[PDB]
RNA sequence: CGACCGAGUGGCUUGCUACCUCGAUGUCGGUUCCCUCCAUCCUGCCCGUGCAGAAGCGGGCAAGGGUGAGGUUGUUCGCCUAUUAAAGGAGGUCGUGAGCUGGGUUUAGACCGUCGUGAGACAGGUCGGCUGCUAUCUACUGGGUGUGUAGGUGUCUGACAAGAACGACCGUAUAGUACGAGAGGAACUACGGUUGGUGGCCACUGGUGUACCGGUUGUUCGAGAGAGCACGUGCCGGGUAGCCACGCCACACGGGGUAAGAGCUGAACGCAUCUAAGCUCGAAACCCACUUGGAAAAGAGACACCGCCGAGGUCCCGCGUACAAGACGCGGUCGAUAGACUCGGGGUGUGCGCGUCGAGGUAACGAGACGUUAAGCCCACGAGCACUAACAGACCAA
RNA sequence: CUUGCAUGAAUGGAUUAACCAGAGCUUCACUGUCCCAACGUUGGGCCCGGUGAACUGUACAUUCCAGUGCGGAGUCUGGAGA
RNA sequence: AAUUCGGCAAGUUAGUCCCGUACCUUCGGAAGAAGGGAUGCCUGCUCCGGAACGGAGCAGGUCGCAGUGACUCGGAAGCUC
């Protein structure tokens, strides 16, 4: 993929539980594989910002639960470093839902972004409140 | 920069910028000014504080 | 059915035991190019800080930018070439043919050598160009060594020796090039040889830290959930299967970790200077003040504060030399706290 | 794609045999850690196609590297999910219990079903049910003391030895181009990043930090002040140096020779023919390049200087860039090696005492608030500084 | 649901509030069980003075790679290394 | 909880007071179900009682990140055998 423009810890792993900021319909997302990842043995595989991941839905609307969607991670606790050192983190961990061709399943995002996140998936971006 | 804590000149290719549930941003420069922060106390309050100086 | 995992550790860095001479010897030198020279120079490790850079980097969708960078600041003040030594070529490698030494030597290089109280700089000269002329002529290579006394942050007045090789244009002329150097008194600096902005390869002796297990020396992992807790945690299965009834050499073990001779190459010089712009408030841990002759290194360096390190133009450079990296600014924040 | 029939190779399954062990070679499955095989799953390079392209299908060379995470089940096996370049198989006493685990098989207790007159049985199920030992030898990982080469100091050489020190992916420009009715849709090359592996480092972020400073509960020292205990910090808050990863730096290209394969010249055989002689190319594979070790390489090495009554060294003393003993490195008054003192640079968060205020209370009394006071206390770092201690001095040696 | 290889009525059948260091499964909360390990504390370990056992011992023994042999060799055979 | 046969090991919760409390049930119980709030110190007081160096409350003031401040001190709910 295209460069992020930033140093990342993953935050996440295979099995978290994160909040989809998004008005999908869907409100808990759990993280089940990350595109394009291949770790190593005993190893849990991991994921964090800027990331496209495989998901399902745990909580929100009877229809969208028990869905298996794709995803993009936007924000998360674990510190990210930017070109001049200054680290960057947020309040909680979040993934916008989308489609095939990378743009948002929902028609608004909810709460901040990162503006890492728009070098990957301008659509999603283009659709942000708020770019940090 | 400045502190948005403790007031001080954050020194260049330093600190920690968290970002608020609302988008709101505060930077800090040392662990000490997020932790004191952390505990619900503000930089007012606290004599070493230069913005309380 | 047992998942496949790439073994505990590189088999290339051993056998890992003490080094012999802790003032390291490069076993490669650069390829004979531009105009004769001394391909490489030594310094004593300082510490660390970072600076501020513009992306010099013409195809970074940066390039332009202000950019954070960590520096090691290592000191760089003058040596001295004292001789120049020949090989000749013969069916079993390279051998040391002769020397040509001089008369002034530095105040304190009688700790650690015997002075040439008499010698004759004409008989060898005359034997490396009787052999020159037969064709026979192996390299060239100055005899260098440092001034510790120029450093103060550095205990030690004993100079260290090293043997640096020359290359350059025809046999003949660097054959020249280096006789001047060594008859004036052998004095040059970093600036003779380095340029801020190019790539070179640091060699050191890693800071030792004794016996050490194999969690920690060779990566291997710690026992897991109920195997933590009965009797062993820090202790690999086994030593091998039943046939070869052997324990082989590459099983990870115990042992000394650290003290070993590292070349870490393409490290690109940030700056050369003088002075003590990149000295630290408070002074440097463990080391003390700088101020004088330095060089500003990328990244980090092998090796504690103190330590000999050396420097020699990469051999094997994965990039074009951008020259004179514009620096706008170099951090004096203390390294307390 | 491929029946029938025919000829084989392997030694993973199963069966047969009864050679080895019954004065015992500890079970299955798993785990950890090391080496290997090729009948190749991916990755490199090739051939054919019912090969337009793109995606395939089949075949050749090839074992450098890779081949991962999860849900049921003790399972091996196998079924299922989402990822992936791919998520290949097999050997090492079905590798691995003087390494681990103990869920299954297969002790003694008990239940159900079937069988039995009954004790009891079952190649049926089920709950419970123990893991001994101070390493003599050999083997390897690291550390020393001697002898050989036959005075010492410093600098090297390089027979050999180890390496995966690098593997792979995504994206951009090429290009919505070549190809194609259209749908769809590449490549050489050049760039940017990710992942797995590897070596080193701590300016930055993070962890620790029973150094340190502060708050506060219970109790004892009469109160106050200042302190002890509460597991080897009572608890809570902050945290320097160092050590660390979750942090940061570095890890080719290019040559040489080949395999499969593509060809040139060319004969036996006037022609043809990539081959028989000769030659041009051509694999992630081989050799070099690069990193690491390496004078005990018995052909036991080379050079320069000092010295053979004196060069150099050990002991001693102050210390660590070093360290389990040993070893290693540095300084020793021709001195800044360690300590004291003073600065500087840091950590806490405003000392005791006094003064004012203070809800109230006749008063006594009074939790607490402001000031004095960036105060008080503290430092594993640096500088200054010979004040103190590196003194006296012993020994070996051509 | 059920055709029960081979359930069934005091060889007791069905069923059940309360009780349980009894067997199986699920959720919230929690966390170094794990990703993936780090630093620290106390007692040992290491060096020194004193005290001072036992297990085991046909012999020889610096081994490695193959082979052979009663088909699972430090000792036989050929090499290699030392 | 991705660990493992299995959350084994460790952890979480916790004292007291007020509010409040499901299915089921042999009507006893389930039940501390669950869930929510409070908690120190200083000042002056009210009520019960003969009184306590007994107990229950009120008003005002006031410090800390935290008032069962250490210690002491349950993790909870559901299905089946
Ligand atoms: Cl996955
Ligand atoms: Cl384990
Ligand atoms: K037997
Ligand atoms: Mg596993
Ligand atoms: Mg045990
Ligand atoms: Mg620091
Ligand atoms: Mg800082
Ligand atoms: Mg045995
Ligand atoms: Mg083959
Ligand atoms: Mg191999
Ligand atoms: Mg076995
Ligand atoms: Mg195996
Ligand atoms: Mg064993
Ligand atoms: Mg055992
Ligand atoms: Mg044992
Ligand atoms: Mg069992
Ligand atoms: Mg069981
Ligand atoms: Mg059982
Ligand atoms: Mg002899
Ligand atoms: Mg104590
Ligand atoms: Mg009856
Ligand atoms: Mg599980
Ligand atoms: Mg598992
Ligand atoms: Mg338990
Ligand atoms: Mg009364
Ligand atoms: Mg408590
Ligand atoms: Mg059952
Ligand atoms: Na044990
Ligand atoms: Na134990
Ligand atoms: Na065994
Ligand atoms: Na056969
Ligand atoms: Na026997
Ligand atoms: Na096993
Ligand atoms: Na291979
Ligand atoms: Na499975
Ligand atoms: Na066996
Ligand atoms: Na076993
Ligand atoms: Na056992
Ligand atoms: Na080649
Ligand atoms: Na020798
Ligand atoms: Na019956
Ligand atoms: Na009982
Ligand atoms: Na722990």
């Amino acid at each position: 993929m295209e460069a992020l423009g930033a140093d990342v810890t993953q935050g996440l792993e295979k099995g978290s539980l994160i909040t989809c900021a998004d008005n999908t319909g869907a409100r808990e997302l759990k993280v089940i594989s990350v595109h394009g990842y291949s770790g190593t043995k005993n190893r849990l595989p991991k994921a964090g910002l800027g990331d496209k991941i495989t998901v399902s839905v745990t909580k929100g609307t009877p229809e969208m639960r028990r869905q298996v969607l794709e995803a993009v991670v936007v924000r998360q606790r674990k510190p990210i470093r930017r070109p001049d050192g200054t680290r960057v983190k947020f309040e909680d961990n979040a993934a916008v839902i989308v489609d095939e061709n990378e743009d948002p399943r929902g028609t608004e995002l909810k709460g901040p972004i990162a503006r890492e996140v728009a070098q990957r998936f301008g659509s999603v971006a283009s659709a942000a409140t708020m770019i940090v | 920069r400045e502190c948005d804590y403790c007031g001080t000149d954050i020194e260049p290719g330093t600190g920690t910028m968290f970002v608020h549930k609302d988008g709101a941003t505060t930077h800090f420069c040392s662990s000490k000014c997020e932790n004191n922060a952390d505990l619900g106390r503000e930089a007012r309050n606290l004599e070493w504080t230069d913005t309380a100086r | 059915p047992q998942p496949s995992r790439p073994r505990k550790g590189s088999l290339g860095f051993g056998p890992r035991k003490r080094s012999t001479s802790e003032t390291p010897r490069f076993n490669s030198w650069p390829s004979d190019d531009g105009q004769p020279g001394v391909q490489g120079f030594a310094g004593y490790k300082a510490g660390m800080t970072h600076v501020v850079l513009v992306n010099d980097e013409p195809n970074s969708p940066r390039e332009g930018m202000e950019e954070t960078v960590p520096v090691t600041v290592i000191e760089t003040p003058p040596m001295r070439a004292v001789a120049l030594r020949a090989y000749e070529d013969t069916p079993y490698g390279q051998r040391p043919l002769t020397e040509v030494w001089t008369d002034e030597f530095h105040s304190e290089l009688d700790r650690t050598l015997d002075v040439p109280e008499d010698h004759d700089p004409d008989a060898a000269e005359e034997q490396i160009r009787d052999a020159h002329e037969a064709g026979d002529l192996g390299d060239l290579r100055l005899i260098t060594h440092t001034v510790p006394d120029a450093v103060p942050s550095v205990p030690k007045k004993k100079p260290d020796v090293m043997e640096t090789r020359v290359g350059g244009g025809s046999v003949s002329d660097r054959l020249d090039h280096a006789l001047d150097i060594v008859e004036d008194g052998g004095e040059h600096a970093m600036n003779d040889i380095f340029r801020a902005g190019e790539y070179a390869d640091v060699a050191g002796v890693t800071k030792g830290k004794g016996t050490q297990g194999p969690v920690k020396r060779w990566g291997v992992q710690k026992r897991k959930g109920k195997h933590a807790r009965q009797g062993w945690r820090r202790r690999i299965g086994n030593l091998g299967p039943w046939n070869p009834s052997r324990v082989r050499s590459t099983v990870p073990q115990q042992g000394q970790t650290g003290y070993h001779q590292r070349t870490e190459l393409n490290k690109r010089l940030i700056d050369i200077g003088e002075g003590d712009e990149p000295t630290v408030d408070g002074g440097f841990v463990n080391y003390g003040e700088v101020d004088g002759p330095y060089t500003l290194v990328k990244g980090s360096v092998p090796g504690p504060d103190k330590r000999l390190v050396r420097f020699r133009p990469a051999v094997r450079p994965n990039d074009q030399p951008r020259l004179d990296p514009e620096v706008r600014y170099v951090s004096n924040e203390s390294n307390q706290g």
